[PDB]
RNA sequence: AAUC
RNA sequence: AGUAGUAACAAGAG
RNA sequence: UAUACCUCUGCUUCUGC
């Protein structure tokens, strides 16, 4: 992936119920 | 139609954000034009105006119109006032002794045993000094020379004992001599044989005559002080005048500077004489304390301040007192010694610059009317603005075109001392037990003040307490330029804050151009000034990267060095030209060479010479770094490693870099205005002194690196060492007897 | 025949009036004097008077000599030099064009010895050519400004040290006066002379280029994880504010930098495992996964033999042997019996002032040693009382004596501090009180001795004491004696303990100093975020719930509390002093169930909140929670959330709807209700407190936060928010 | 002695604002001679490869990044002969590079200049230039804009369509050694423009944890474009790109130079102190003021014949207007 | 003795501050918007948007300044050779033939 | 490889 | 686990 | 004239 | 006076801490 794409930032904490 | 405002970024970005946009540093800063004593005439008048309310006295030593506002009646209005009162300050530093335990005597013996230890040639690292034998400002090295010559005639040789304390003892002792004779060296005429039609010619030798001044003139030289105005100063709409000292002062305010120096290191509220991100480490430290040090459930304001008339105002005779009081356990003579220094600015002396120009429209004519003429013509001739200006001097001017100047601090020069003072203020913190606590930061007249209390009602009641204190020491806080608001943002020397010290770029861009030494250090120069503001400053990479590009198109246009391929026509790039077309490995060129631009974000640290050494032809680097080269000269230690920087708030700092020396890093000719001038002697005197040294250098190649050492003669040293180099030689068998004995003779004439 | 040339040079001079008098009259000292003589003015403008003296016919000066006259006087029409003489140089001046001919058709010099001469460079040249380059990451980077090495040196040494070095090597016989420094770095001097031998270069360069590799350059700059020179070099290239790049320097790395690094990252590790349910899981997992510069610190823990208590705890994590091995500078100790715990003390010394320095308590043996001698130390709170000690060098044995007694921190050591010591930095920053000790009694010895005290030597086979001078006498140092003769599991909560359920060390047994890393630490693992520093963890962790603001609002508002303990916000409870953790998620959980309960909602203060209510909570007494102006963090007076106002770390603008995260700004426009606009922030500022009217003048002035807590439910009270917000709030 | 020249005062002017509106713009002309560097290796190298790609490019195709190239190029020739041909007399053209979208070289011809004598001792010496430069513009149409020049009409072109007459501007000028190097480094009002720029991206990239260079300027899967306040429309406010708020502060420290002395020096600093105040009102700092009326003097005696300091006093006067009119949503804020 | 000092000074001596509230805050300048001024004129060294440049593709090569300025004024021959003087406006203090 | 557009 |  | 702006340059000297 | 349509000069007619 580039650093232009939003694909590069980590795979962050998401909240699910 | 749509009408672009640039302000309205300021609606989407904070101002401190986006400081940098409000500092036009592409542009070109005020510079003066003319003479500069309507400016210091100015200044003499208005140190006066501040003071005209104090004791006024004649000097029986100078026979000068002086003045001393120092325990004077206090002010009743917001004007200017220098009638600081002598307990108020004894008492401000009193409880900052009391606040830093033994800082006084400690920071006393650090100065003390560093004199000891000083050298004469100590006065040789300085800018242009006034010489009071020729009364014109000349390189402080030079200025050293002449007076060290001079006290020679007059029988002080203090100076050949290699300390500064007996150099400065003859200083003061010279004052008492009844007269001063100095060398004032005057041309003669003398027939030279030639291959003439008279087979002669004339060359006018100079030849050096001894003058005399008498016991008075020489102690007002010694106390004048050389004016001019401040050129390239940024953001100020009028001009103002600055002043140089003399040899003779220089010597005792190095001690007392580096005195107040210790003090300001060891004080906390201080941003003098810390620099650079340990001066931001510290603030944000101080800041960060005085802020979650207040009482929760009240209010912490900080006033953005600023001090109008700093040097007008602050007496010598206040400074004088603050080293009597630091100096208290030390010994008397050193007590005496940094008394002298405030002693002298007590009856310094101005010189009031060139004068004023007179012109005939109609005629078209023009004529400098000097200092001491000022009053020859009748004042209806000066314009409003200079006549009124020459009435109010004429109570305070000499015959000989000087003004009398015993307040004020026109020179400056005590900024660690005038630090110290500010501090002192900071350190007092509340008046009459009330419901306030003040604490500031100070950078000479630069100063920040928090305050911690109930109410903002009590906050203001408390800043209105510190403006009153500052009175009675001399400090007069500007009114129109300070302003305060809730702690969280302010600014402090051009550093502006707002929960951390925000970046601004725009402060260091003149820096990113050509700083103008030679080719191969320039490089070095630009690429560590784009380096070191990627790190400090915060310049992005891709600012960064173009930062490179447009360095190597100023450089490349400065130096007349495109590229070999380029056909940009040029008497230089016909050569370049001719060495693209010989060279094979041109990516071993240097860009000087109109060789390719290889520099890098990451790469910038390295030195052009050292990337490109393996890519370069074996002929190419052999000329490029010729050991025996023509171009480079004498290397002086200073001369490879640092280079003089100019940046748009402080003093002129010397930075370093790193750069191999070869063919491009040359010198450039000596300016030769000095050729049509009487001055053309002093060639002689230097090409003179520069045998001698370059032949001392051939005897002891050490005295390059190392300062040379020892009271003894130069001349006894070089035949000593001589002497040995012949015997040894003899004995080991470099030399033969042919050449020992010639040498032993040559050597016994000496 | 080089000295017969000089002496004649000399004669011809002499023979000149004006020379003649000038090397009578000027003295050795006064050569610095006539040396920086010319007519030569500084010139205010260089910049400038360059690019002008660029476009003249002949700006440069050549030097008078044979190699200037090898340059022709015009080449193709083009005038390269003149015949006019420059003042200075007393040489033909000539243009930039002579520069470009010599560096074309000039006579080709000798470079043989210029790689070695310039090794320096050529060595920053090949630490960039063997680098490798990681990948860069976009995030918060919180910069500390420390004074570090710029340039990697060949043998560090004080500048008066290194200057008689380069004098033995170039001008061996003006040196002078010979120290013993010589003998000491005899093999250096020795090393540089056959690498400088057959070389043209002028010494002045061979000088300055020794000096750049003997002086050190140390100087503040802002750093992140980072502080070994052979990174503070490309220091611009390593990170900015907002982003970060990792990159390993090739060449050589040292073993006390590896061994420094290694303990930052457990210390790390640790300080953020302490906080998660079963610890050992947690920092195992990262542990693992953690690297320094590109060996692994498993890797790092097993090559290395020494540490701190951090380093052990995580070894036997991982499961390997714990060596109990303490240094103090040049001494390294090793634990045989004994455990001590350290106390923060007010200890008065003899120059007259008080230091807070952390004591250890408790009787203790360790194995000492320094250098080529080696010994057995015991002490006891404050004072040593048993050392004994092998015989080798006279200054090993004289440096090991100084150190053991500055470990003990006898009160007699204290006492003898009679001079000035620096416990405070330039920049106002904090100095190791011990560290600093260690390093005034190293150089300025007499008054230790002679302030501690003396007693008769032992009488045994082979114990026989020695005095100051360091040698076989009576009179010996009190305490000191000189001789002839030289597995463990972990718990859940990360404690070391023996057979006998005795433990030795613990979490609480690590320092609880932050300090910056020398090589740089890498964490392979998706949550690697949770390592950071606060303002880092602040920032991240607001970001992730802004990044789900509308599913947590959401869920929270139906009625669901499962998000108060949630995964992301363990992290940024770690940064929390645990102490009042519980305090605030009581507070914390109550004015959030008060919003969402009352429907006086503002998700400004939601989103504030949220992270706070991990920690369990913890109430007062009579079942209310605590209450709080400001909630404070690990490490600054910066760092606090301010619950009346805004904070420097987290700040909330209604009229454009922008939040300020340390400095970073986002956007909450379009997650706000059109009625919140208009809602006060008093009914959500403190936990069982609700906004009745308008601030009223009877009810007298603004309570503090002892005098709101103790009120008894159904009473009205004046809070002020912020600078002239005036509120009326009862207690619900 | 002879009374100084002060300088006049001058009321507003439109053209100011209308150079600022057109300097602005975006052309189909690159000007900028941005040399070569070295390759990248370093991830940050290739980050800041590409963020040039948006950053420079965005300049290099609007107005004022050509008219900063012309005066470089010109003040760098002009200083070139003021030296080498100090004596003589000198027509020197007013050349200018320039590529256009497809790629290729068409060099420009803005006018002829002469330089007289230039035997430039101090700094501040002055060498008279006379300039006679190309337009399209009738100078009949702003009059007021054109007391210095004198104008003649030299024929016409059919360059859009329409027979547009070609005029010659005809001026006695005059510059300095200072003027003609600060000229030369004129290519640093990139920088100052860049930085302020890119720092905004980097902040982004920070919060979404990728190189929002891209989704700033144009936008991409998951980000929309950044806008920003840049204009008025008569009366109200109007958002731009980032793009544009880009070229706006290029084009100001391109006017920082052109326009460079002390008014703009003078003003510029005392300036910042009412910024500032500002600001602590918009972030609700409470500031206190000890003597206004003495700080708005030294603001004011800064405006005097200056037009980007008149046309900066007057933009100031529109933006506090604008900020003034905010603050009416936060003072009913927290009073129910 | 600052204690003793601050009793005994006038009152007169003061920061006598105020609070900034948004309507203190006049606009700055009042003159600039006055018409019997006149208004500010062009004073910049080179014409900046009212620029018009003389398009001509070069060969891809590096000439000489003059050599170009020639080249430039061959393809537009119309304006290069155009003799008659046709003034529109003139320079308070400036000669029409001279500078022609 | 990018163009910028306006209004 | 710092000082220089 | 013009640059420029509180005072200069629009060449100086033998 | 004169050589002098010649000769020299371009930060060195004051640039501080
Ligand atoms: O780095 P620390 O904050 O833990 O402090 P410091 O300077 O003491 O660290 C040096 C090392 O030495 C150990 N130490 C110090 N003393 C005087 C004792 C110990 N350890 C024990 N067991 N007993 C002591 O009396 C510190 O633990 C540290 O490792």
């Amino acid at each position: 992936y580039s650093p232009t794409s939003p694909s590069y930032s980590p795979t962050s904490p998401s909240y699910s119920p | 139609g749509m009408n672009i405002n640039p302000y309205f970024l300021f609606i989407d970005v904070p101002i401190q954000a986006a400081i940098s946009t409000t500092f036009p540093y592409t542009g070109v800063p005020p510079y003066s034009h003319g003479t500069g004593t309507g400016y210091t005439i100015d200044t003499v008048i208005r140190t006066h105006e501040y003071s005209n309310k104090g004791k006024q006295y004649i000097s029986d030593v100078t026979g000068c119109t002086m003045v001393d506002p120092t325990n004077g009646p206090l002010p009743e209005d917001n004007e200017p006032s220098a009638y600081a009162q002598l307990d108020c300050v004894l008492e401000a530093l009193d409880r900052m002794d009391e606040e830093h335990p033994g800082l006084f005597q400690a920071a006393s013996q650090n100065a003390m045993e560093t004199l000891m230890v000083t050298t004469v040639d100590k006065l040789t690292q300085g800018r242009q000094t006034f010489d009071w034998t020729v009364c014109r400002n000349q390189p402080a090295a030079t200025a050293l020379n002449t007076t060290i010559t001079s006290f020679r005639l007059n029988d002080l040789n203090g100076a050949d004992k290699g300390g500064l304390i007996p150099f400065c003892q003859d200083i003061i002792d010279s004052l008492d001599r009844p007269e001063m004779t100095f060398f004032s060296v005057k041309n003669i005429k003398k027939k030279l044989p030639a291959k003439n039609r008279k087979g002669f010619l004339i060359k006018r030798i100079p030849m050096k005559v001894k003058d005399k001044i008498t016991k008075v003139e020489y102690i007002k030289r010694a106390l004048s002080l050389n004016t001019m105005t401040k050129d390239a100063e940024r953001g100020k709409l009028k001009r103002r005048a600055i002043a140089t000292a003399g040899i003779q002062i220089r010597g005792f305010v190095l001690v007392v500077e580096n005195l107040a120096k210790n003090i300001c290191e060891n004080l906390e509220q201080s941003g003098l004489p810390v620099g650079g991100n340990e001066k931001k480490a510290k603030l944000s430290n101080a800041v960060a304390k005085m802020l979650s040090n207040c009482p929760p459930g009240g209010i912490s304001m900080t006033v953005t301040g600023d001090n109008t008339k700093w040097n007008e105002c602050l007496n010598p005779r206040i400074f004088l007192a603050m080293t009597e009081r630091i100096t208290r356990d030390s010994p008397i003579w050193f007590r005496d010694f940094c008394s002298i220094a405030p002693v002298l600015f007590s009856n310094k002396i101005a010189r009031l610059g060139k004068g004023f120009m007179i012109t005939s429209k109609t005629k078209r004519l023009k004529a400098q009317i000097p200092c001491p003429d000022l009053f020859s013509i009748p004042l209806e001739r000066y314009n409003e603005e200079t006549r009124a200006k020459l009435k109010k001097l004429k109570p305070f001017f000499n015959e000989e075109g000087t003004a009398s100047l015993s307040p004020g601090m026109m020179m400056g020069m005590f900024n660690m001392l005038s630090t110290v003072l500010g501090v002192a203020a900071l350190g007092i913190k509340n008046i009459g037990n009330k419901e306030y606590l003040w604490d500031g930061l100070q950078s000479s007249d630069d100063f920040a003040l928090f305050v911690n209390a109930k109410d903002e009602e009590t906050c203001m009641e408390g800043i209105n307490d510190f403006y009153r204190t500052c009175k009675l020491l001399g400090i007069n806080m500007s009114k129109k330029k300070s302003y305060c608001n809730e702690t969280g943002m302010f600014e402090f020397t051009s550093m502006f804050y707002r929960d951390g010290f925000v970046s601004n770029f725009a402060m260091e861009l003149p820096s990113f151009g050509v700083a103008g030494v030679n080719e191969s250090a320039d490089m070095a120069i630009g690429m560590t000034i784009i380096k070191n503001n990627m790190i400090n400053n915060g310049m992005g990479p891709a600012t960064a990267q173009t930062a490179i590009q447009l360095f190597i198109a100023d450089y490349r246009y400065t130096y007349k060095c495109h590229r070999g391929d380029s056909k940009v026509e040029g008497k230089r790039m016909k050569i370049i030209k001719e060495l693209w077309e010989n060279t094979k490995g041109r990516d071993g060129l240097l860009v000087a060479d109109g060789g390719p631009n290889i520099y890098n974000l990451r790469n910038l640290h390295i030195p052009e010479i050292v990337l490109k050494y393996n890519l370069m032809d074996p002929e190419y680097k052999g000329r490029l770094l010729h050991p025996q080269n023509p171009f480079v000269g004498h290397l002086s230690i200073e001369g490879i490693k640092e280079a003089d920087i100019t940046p748009a708030h402080g003093p002129v700092k010397k930075m370093d870099y790193d750069a191999v020396s070869g063919t491009h890093s040359w010198r450039t000719k000596r300016n030769r205005s000095i050729l049509n001038t009487d001055q053309r002697n002093m060639i002689l005197e230097e090409q003179c002194y520069a045998k001698c040294c370059n032949l001392f250098e051939a005897c002891f190649n050490s005295a390059s690196y190392r300062k040379p050492v020892g009271q003894h003669s130069m001349l006894e040293a070089m035949a000593h060492r001589l002497r040995m180099d012949a015997r040894l030689d003899y004995e080991s068998g470099r030399m033969s007897k042919d050449d020992f004995e010639k040498a032993m003779a040559h050597l016994g004439e000496i | 025949g080089m000295t017969l040339a000089k002496i004649e040079l000399l004669k011809q001079l002499l023979r000149d009036n004006e020379a003649k008098t000038v090397l009578k009259q000027t003295t050795v000292d006064q050569y610095n004097i006539i040396r920086k003589f010319n007519t030569s003015r500084i010139e205010k403008n260089p910049s400038l008077r360059m690019k002008w003296a660029m476009c003249s016919n002949f700006p440069l000066a050549l030097t008078k000599g044979d190699m200037a006259n090898r340059i022709p006087l015009e080449y193709k029409g083009i005038q390269l030099k003149t015949n006019a003489e420059d003042i200075g140089t007393k040489g033909q001046m000539c243009s930039i064009a002579a520069v470009t001919w010599w560096n074309t058709y000039g006579p080709i010099g000798d470079t043989e010895g210029f790689e070695r001469v310039y090794e320096s460079f050529f060595l920053r040249k090949m630490r960039l050519d063997n680098a490798t380059w990681g990948r860069i990451t976009f995030g918060p980077v919180e910069r500390v400004r420390k004074r570090v090495l710029l340039n990697p040196l060949t043998k560090e040494m004080p500048p008066d040290e290194a200057s008689n070095v380069i004098m033995e090597i170039l001008f061996p016989k003006e040196a002078g006066i010979p120290r013993e420094s010589t003998w000491i770095h005899r093999e250096l001097i020795k090393e540089k002379r056959e690498k400088l031998k057959g070389t043209m270069i002028t010494p002045i360069v061979l000088a300055y280029m020794l000096e750049r590799e003997l002086v050190a350059r140390r100087r503040f700059l802002p750093v992140a994880g980072a502080t070994s020179a052979e990174f503070i070099e490309m220091l611009h290239c390593l990170q900015g504010e907002n982003w970060r790049q990792i990159y390993h320097p090739g060449g050589n790395k040292l073993t006390e930098s590896r061994s420094q690094s290694m303990i930052v990252a457990c210390r790390k590790i640790i300080r953020r495992s302490i906080v998660a349910s079963n610890p050992l899981e947690l920092a195992v997992e990262i542990a693992n996964k953690t690297v320094i510069d590109t060996e692994p610190l498993k890797s790092c823990l097993a090559a290395i033999d020494g540490g701190d208590v951090a380093c052990d705890i995580i070894r036997a994590a991982l499961g390997l042997k714990i060596r109990q091995r303490q240094r103090f500078g040049r001494l390294e100790l090793k634990r045989i019996s004994g455990r001590g715990f350290k106390n923060d003390e007010e200890i008065l010394i003899g120059n007259g002032t008080i230091q807070k320095i952390g004591i250890w308590d408790g009787e203790e043996e360790f194995h000492v040693r320094c250098g080529e001698c080696r010994g057995i130390l015991k002490k006891s709170k404050m004072k040593l009382e048993k050392l004994l000690i092998n015989s080798a060098k006279k200054e090993d044995m004289r440096d090991l004596i100084i150190l053991c007694m500055v470990f003990s921190q006898d009160t007699r050591m204290f006492q003898g501090v009679r001079g000035e010591i620096n416990f405070l930095n330039r920049a106002g920053q904090l100095l190791s009180p011990m560290y600093q000790l260690q390093r005034y009694f190293l150089n300025r010895s007499n008054d230790l001795f002679d302030q501690w005290g003396y007693e008769e030597s032992p009488k045994a086979s082979e114990l026989h004491g020695i005095n100051e001078s360091m040698n076989a006498s009576d009179y010996t140092l009190k305490g000191v004696v000189v001789t002839r003769n030289v597995k463990v599991s972990i718990t859940k909560n990360l404690s070391l303990i023996k057979r006998t359920g005795e433990v030795i060390m613990g979490a609480n047994d690590v320092s609880e100093l932050e300090s910056q890393a020398q090589l740089m630490i890498t964490y392979d693992t998706p949550k690697m975020w949770e390592m950071g520093t606060t303002k880092e963890l602040v920032q991240n962790t607001y970001q992730w719930v802004l990044k789900n603001l509308v599913t947590l609002k959401a869920q929270f508002l139906l009625g669901k509390e499962d998000m108060f303990q949630w995964d992301a916000f363990e992290a940024f409870e770690s940064i929390i002093p645990q102490k009042m953790a519980g305090q605030y998620s009581g507070f914390a959980r109550a004015v959030l169930k008060q919003m969402r309960d009352q429907e006086v909602m503002k998700t400004d203060q939601f989103i504030k909140l949220l992270p706070f209510c991990f920690s369990p909570p913890k109430l007062r007494s009579n079942g209310e929670p605590y209450q709080f102006l400001k909630l404070v963090l690990k490490g600054g007076g910066e760092n606090f959330i301010e619950v009346r106002k805004g904070s420097p770390l987290f700040s909330y603008n209604p009229q454009t709807e922008v939040l300020t995260i340390c400095g970073r700004m986002m956007s909450l426009k379009g997650k706000i209700e059109d009625e919140e606009r208009n809602r006060s922030m008093g009914n959500a500022v403190l936990a069982g407190f609700l906004v009745s009217g308008k601030y009223d003048p009877d009810l007298g002035d603004f309570k503090t936060i002892e005098e709101l807590e103790k009120l008894k439910p159904g009473e009205k009270a004046n809070i002020l928010l912020y600078q002239g917000k005036p509120v009326k709030v009862v207690k619900r | 002695q002879e009374e100084p020249k002060i300088p006049n005062k001058c009321r507003v002017a439109a053209w100011v604002q209308t150079e600022m509106n057109l300097l602005s713009t975006l052309t189909s002309k690159r000007a900028l001679d941005l040399p070569e560097i070295g390759p990248d290796v370093a991830p940050v190298e290739h980050v800041g490869s590409e963020r040039r790609k948006y950053f420079v490019n965005e300049i290099n195709y609007c107005k004022a990044s050509t008219v900063m190239m012309k005066y470089v190029l010109f003040h760098t020739s002009l200083l070139n002969e003021s030296n080498a041909s100090m004596g003589k007399y000198k027509v020197i053209p007013i050349t200018n590079r320039v590529v256009n979208e497809k790629g290729e070289s068409f060099d420009m011809l803005y006018g002829l200049a002469v330089k007289g004598q230039s035997h430039l001792r101090g700094d501040t010496d002055v060498v008279t230039v006379v300039t006679f430069e190309f337009s399209s513009t009738d100078p009949r149409v702003d009059s007021g804009k054109w007391p210095k020049y004198t104008v003649f009409r030299i024929g016409s072109l059919f360059v859009s369509g329409r027979e547009k007459s070609v005029y010659l501007y005809c001026r006695v000028n005059g510059t300095n050694k200072i003027q003609m190097k600060w000229g030369m480094e004129a290519r640093r009002c990139l920088l100052q423009s860049m930085q302020q720029m890119e720092a905004i991206v980097e902040q982004e990239s920070s919060i979404q944890g990728y190189d929002m260079t891209k989704a700033c300027f144009k936008g991409d899967r998951v980000n929309s474009p950044k806008t920003f306040s840049i204009g008025t429309q008569e009366g109200k406010l109007v958002k731009g790109s980032f793009g544009k708020a880009l070229r706006v502060i290029f084009t100001k420290c391109l006017m920082h130079y052109v326009f460079g002395n002390a008014q703009l020096e003078g003003f510029s600093a005392e300036s910042r102190r009412l910024l500032l105040l500002i600001q602590a009102l918009k972030d609700r700092k409470g500031p206190w003021v000890f003597d206004l009326e003495g700080m708005y003097s030294g603001i004011e005696e800064c405006i005097s014949n200056n037009p980007w300091v008149i046309q900066s006093a007057y933009w100031f006067n529109e933006w506090l207007g604008f900020e003034k009119e905010g603050s009416k949503v936060l003072e009913s804020v927290d009073e129910i | 003795a600052i204690e003793r000092n601050l009793a005994r000074m006038s009152p007169l001596v003061s920061v006598t501050p105020k609070k900034l509230t948004w309507e203190d805050l006049r606009p700055i300048g009042p003159h600039i918007y006055n018409h019997e001024l006149p208004e500010v004129p062009y004073n910049a060294f080179l014409l900046m948007s009212d620029e018009l440049g003389l398009a001509n593709m070069t060969e891809g090569k590096s000439k000489k300044p003059k050599t170009l300025a020639k080249e430039c004024l061959e393809k537009y021959s119309t304006l290069r050779d155009q003799t008659d003087p046709i003034l529109i406006m003139k320079s308070e203090k400036a000669n029409e033939n001279f500078l022609w």
